[PDB]
């Protein structure tokens, strides 16, 4: 009983999780030869008109900066006003990071309220190798939940990824997400046109448009992105030869 | 009275009124995603706000019923305030549509205001082995048990192999009627005095 143990030790059952040959690598490359130069955008997203944001977008990850990651921060109330079905493809995918607390009910409200149906929950679960609170809270939250959402309506790439990420839990003040959410999101070949809202300097990422109010530069341009997905590039899935 | 009671009973069919009140419930539902399934209407319309005054609720949930879960969830009075996550493992703790699924999930709600309950003594994700399909991982119990010490708990929808101390245990493929708490018993005998549950 690992709880027990917990209790006992203070070593969170994940610690004892062990390992975290069909090799998905030339997936992985496929990925990198289609990929367009990173994009991003400096942008103070709770003053930017986010419909200049085109074309529309296949991918969308979404990471407010929530205030229970600090233990300019968004609430739900922020959130649940962005137009993020003004800027999403008919057919398209958001990854939405949720936390732990109330935004596991608001952010499904999001996802509902923008036009997409909850496909997977993806939690990050956080070890404490290195180091063995809520007023509501009936338990020590040690995991943060990603949503995924589906909205419209196969090839040869399948599925491969667990619902999980087991990394350690980051030094305190530490915002930044396991990067293991972008391979997960990369390795479905979703499409091409591919958003980061709430990105950072540190995050930019070839095949990715990344905006956020803390980057330091600017390249967006609205033409030149476009330009990526012209024909005959319109309907790539991002994991096949140029 | 502490040891193991049961009832197999229809629970939609139970009148659960007569088993008093509890600081804990957990429910396991056959959500309809074939064997007992209820539907969604009839997961809405269970009696669960008769269980509780001041407690917590454990519900166990997976694909679309993790929304018909939390509706279920809010209808019946509760404000879901945790979410556990059982990550599946072998016998040598590693991990057993779009993706490959390693975990099931069991909303925690809160209804009232519980009063001398261990909140912060477990935490949220448990790692356990694999058993049968239908085989909840038994750190559940003990994290309960830790959380609230000596109380009554009501588990909906368990199997035989479910039937703990201080649990009375619902579900309509347990053997008979097992009750042991003379104020159960006593209600039950005027509810039931022929010893039928039916309508
Ligand atoms: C429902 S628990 C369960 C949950 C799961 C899914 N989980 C498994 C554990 C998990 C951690 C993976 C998480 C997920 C799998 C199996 C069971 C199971 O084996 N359960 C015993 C059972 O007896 C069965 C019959 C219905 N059932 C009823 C049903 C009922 N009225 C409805 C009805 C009756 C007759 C006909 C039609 C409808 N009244 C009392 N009990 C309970
Ligand atoms: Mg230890
Ligand atoms: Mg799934
Ligand atoms: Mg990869
Ligand atoms: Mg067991």
């Amino acid at each position: 009983d690992y709880c027990q143990h917990f209790v006992d030790t203070g070593h969170r059952p994940q610690n004892f999780i062990r390992d975290v040959r069909e090799l998905i690598r030339l997936k992985d490359e496929l990925i990198a030869k289609s990929n367009t130069p990173p994009m991003y955008l400096q942008a103070d997203i709770e003053a930017f008109d986010i419909r200049e944001l085109t074309p529309k977008f296949d991918v969308i990850l979404l990471e407010p900066p929530l205030e229970e990651y600090y233990r300019k921060c968004w609430t739900w109330d922020d959130i649940m006003k962005l137009e993020i079905d003004e800027i999403a493809a008919p057919r398209s995918f958001i990854f939405l990071w949720c936390g732990s607390g109330e935004g596991l009910d608001l952010g499904r409200v999001c996802l509902r309220k923008w036009g997409y149906r909850r496909c997977e929950d993806i939690c990050w679960i956080k070890t404490n190798k290195n180091n063995p609170l809520d007023p509501k809270a009936v338990f020590q939250r040690t995991k943060e939940h990603c949503l995924m959402g589906i909205k419209g309506t196969d090839f040869i790439h399948a599925n491969v990824d667990i619902d999980l990420i087991i990394t350690e839990e980051p030094e305190i003040g530490n915002i930044e997400k396991p990067v293991e959410i972008f391979h997960i999101i990369e390795h479905f070949c979703l499409g091409r046109r591919r958003l980061h809202l709430f990105g950072r300097d540190s995050t930019i990422r070839p095949g990715w448009l990344t905006v956020g109010p803390t980057l330091t530069n600017s390249n967006y341009n609205a033409e030149t992105y476009a330009s990526y997905f012209s024909a005959p590039n319109s309907y790539l899935t991002g994991c096949t030869e140029e | 009275l502490f040891p193991p009671q049961w009832i197999c009973c229809d629970i939609r069919y139970l009148d659960v009124s007569i088993l008093g009140k509890f600081a804990v419930v957990m429910a396991d539902p056959p959500w309809d995603i074939p064997y007992g399934t209820l539907t969604d209407d009839e997961m809405r319309r269970l009696n669960i706000p008769v269980l509780q005054d001041d407690g917590f609720l454990f519900l166990w949930v997976t694909g679309r019923a993790m929304e018909l879960g939390r509706e279920c969830l809010n209808l019946w009075g509760y404000e879901r305030v945790d979410e556990i996550i059982w990550v599946k493992t072998n016998q040598l703790q590693r991990i057993i549509h779009w993706l490959n699924h390693g975990k099931e999930h069991c909303l925690v709600g809160v209804k009232g205001n519980p009063q001398g309950f261990n909140q912060g003594l477990d935490c949220d994700v448990i790692v356990a082995e694999v058993r049968s399909t239908s085989h909840k991982p038994d750190e559940i119990y003990g994290m309960i048990e830790r959380l609230s010490p000596g109380t009554r708990k009501i588990e909906l929808f368990g199997r035989p192999h479910n039937v703990q101390p201080n649990w009375i245990t619902l579900g309509n493929q347990l053997d008979g009627i097992h009750l042991l708490d003379p104020d159960v018993v006593a209600r039950f005998k005027q509810r039931y005095p022929d010893g039928i549950i039916s309508k």
